[PDB]
């Protein structure tokens, strides 16, 4: 009923990788599948297709460096990645073909191809101003982090509508930064709590950050 | 080794209106080209197979004709929630083909940005660096002048910007721009503001603070 | 005695889908190769046992003459270690194939305005063929984990898809016919 991707992440140029792709109502063995890259802000790129009968084809940007395979046993598609380059860097796209046309569609995970190494952020409060009703803005800065992905979320869940989850802008540092806002109302600020939870997975970075007047 | 390519790169239309995307390939594909919408930060959906086929699920409004080397993407009726790249793809030769991509932006009323101004924390203050953060929350168009003043000096070449894409409903934009400087810089100056310039203010709004 | 009857196989009025391909049995007989080589009529004929030209020169004690319509952009894969929907599900040439692959368009007479669906292919396969191996069943492909109890939808699919075959296709979607001569006492020239 779906396909769950993991295994990316940050490795060394001419290092390696492997990714896993892990299905919920599909049948790997049984069922047409290709691997599909997309690098940051840039078009999609086929990579890899295995077919149902086994056949596998590659695209030759990465043919004799990747390999496609599958595992029945735990219904998963791997895609192994060997001596990366930085231009292999960008969201790996797992895909259900229907012999050809590929309908449903994972998530993604990061590879990204860097000599640089992990630093976890920090997270600082944007805390509210000094009208009794009405609506403040409140949020969190999440600076000096690496590599990317960052996932910031509000009271655990319990805040969605009105977050703005900025993207990321690549400081001068050679790390990033994001910083997340919320509207709420401005008699909440006295009573209610208003926490983000920064999470950095490349770091096991874990941080709730509770923003205050 | 077969090329697709859409156009337009970049296309503004307003609610409602029939929207046009066409991918040609450089040899013959038949009918094996489909169509893909994939929204911001969310993986590809597969809107249009088989060159004309409507996949399981997808609005009547999405349809594509073309059969041999000249293709047609259409949105008859276009929708907030439509926002998002769609890219064209050649499948049935070996190397698997994308066009270029058609970036969809919805067309909108005016709608003034609310600002507000973000001293920096006491808490990074002691590692030494402090950053001043800026937020226009809700406006359309996308252009807005954000001028950073300390003193009464404005603030060049130690600002950066991010923009959220266009919201899936109201079709708005958001804007954060942060003032980098050091905790030396910030302690040697009082007031500091950002001047907010945009289509909808009558005039420029200003949201300052001083240290205290 | 009397010639080997080729006519029968190539200038045959109707061919067969290449998942159910046909295949000739030609023994008790002798016939030169060369009313088939300086035909000129030939897209393709690819030969892997012997020279095109100097056929008619040699005996064998069986040939076969396997006759079926693909693309001609699939002609590609009707030689050994091939890979593809084609060479996996529908026709396979071993490795040790001693023979021609004989093929030529076919838009004239397989091709039917608006499509001919007759001539299908095998799309879907849990494991693609042995050499020579002929697979015409037609059960639903259980994609999903869901048994498909025979009733085609959502990841129980029916295995055989149809070309639409038009004249005005492109020529690699164009039907091409295809015959495979394959050798290995009584056929000689």
């Amino acid at each position: 009923v779906q396909l769950v991707e993991s295994g990316g992440g940050l490795v060394q140029p001419g290092g390696s990788l492997r990714l896993s792709c892990a299905a919920s109502e599909f049948i790997v063995s049984r069922n047409y599948m290709s691997w599909v890259r997309q690098a940051p802000g840039k078009g999609l790129e086929w990579v890899s297709v295995i077919y149902s009968g086994g056949s596998t084809f590659y695209a030759d940007s990465v043919k004799g460096r990747f390999t496609i395979s599958r595992d029945n046993s735990k219904n998963t598609l791997y895609l192994q990645m060997n001596s990366l380059r930085a231009e292999d860097t960008g969201v790996y796209y797992c895909a259900r073909d229907r012999g050809l046309v590929s309908d449903y569609w994972g998530q993604g995970t990061l590879v990204t191809v860097s000599s640089a190494s992990t630093k976890g952020p920090s997270v600082f409060p944007l805390a509210p101003s000094s009208t009794s009703g009405g609506t403040a803005a409140l949020g969190c800065l999440v600076k000096d982090y690496f590599p990317e992905p960052v996932t910031v979320s509000w009271n655990s869940g319990a805040l969605t509508s009105g977050v703005h989850t900025f993207p990321a802008v690549l400081q001068s540092s050679g790390l990033y930064s994001l910083s997340s806002v919320v509207t709420v109302p401005s008699s909440s600020l006295g009573t209610q709590t208003y926490i983000c939870n920064v999470n950095h997975k490349p770091s096991n970075t874990k941080v709730d950050k509770k923003v205050e007047p | 080794d077969i090329q697709m390519t859409q156009s337009p790169s970049s296309l503004s239309a307003s609610v409602g209106d029939r929207v046009t995307i066409t991918c040609q390939a450089s040899q013959d594909i038949n009918k094996y080209l489909n169509w893909y919408q994939q929204k911001p930060g969310k993986a590809p959906k597969l809107l249009i197979f088989d060159a004309s086929h409507l996949e399981t699920g997808v609005p009547s409004r999405f349809s594509a004709s073309g059969s041999g080397t000249d293709f047609t993407f259409t949105i008859s009726s276009l929708q907030p929630e439509d926002i998002a790249t769609y890219y064209c793809h050649q499948y049935d030769n070996l190397p698997r083909t994308f066009g270029q991509g058609t970036r969809l932006e919805i067309k909108r009323t005016v709608a003034a940005p609310s600002v507000f101004i973000f001293p920096p924390s006491d808490e990074q203050l002691k590692s030494g660096t402090a950053s001043v953060v800026c937020l226009l929350n809700n406006f359309y168009p996308r252009e807005a002048k954000v001028q950073w003043k300390v003193d009464n000096a404005l603030q060049s070449g130690n600002s950066q910007e991010s923009v959220t894409e266009q919201d899936s409903k109201d079709s708005t934009y958001s804007l954060s721009s942060t003032l980098t400087l050091s905790k030396a810089d910030y302690e040697k100056h009082k007031v500091y503001a950002c001047e907010v310039t945009h289509q909808g203010l009558s005039s420029p709004v200003t949201k300052s603070f001083n240290r205290g | 005695t009397n010639l080997c009857p080729f006519g029968e196989v190539f200038n045959a009025t109707r061919f067969a889908s290449v998942y159910a391909w046909n295949r000739k049995r030609i023994s008790n007989c002798v016939a030169d190769y060369s009313v088939l080589y300086n035909s000129a009529s030939f897209s393709t004929f690819k030969c892997y046992g012997v020279s095109p030209t100097k056929l008619n020169d040699l005996c064998f004690t069986n040939v076969y003459a396997d006759s079926f319509v693909i693309r001609g952009d699939e002609v590609r894969q009707i030689a050994p270690g091939q890979t593809g929907k084609i060479a996996d599900y529908n026709y396979k040439l071993p490795d040790d194939f001693t023979g021609c692959v004989i093929a030529w368009n076919s838009n004239n007479l397989d091709s039917k305005v608006g499509g001919n669906y007759n001539y299908l292919y095998r799309l879907f396969r849990k494991s693609n063929l042995k050499p020579f191996e002929r697979d015409i069943s037609t059960e639903i492909y259980q994609a999903g984990s869901t048994p498909c109890n025979g009733v085609e939808g959502f990841n129980c699919y029916f295995p055989l898809q149809s070309y639409g075959f038009q004249p005005t296709n492109g020529v690699g979607y164009q039907p091409y016919r295809v015959v495979v001569l394959s050798f290995e006492a009584t056929v000689c020239g």
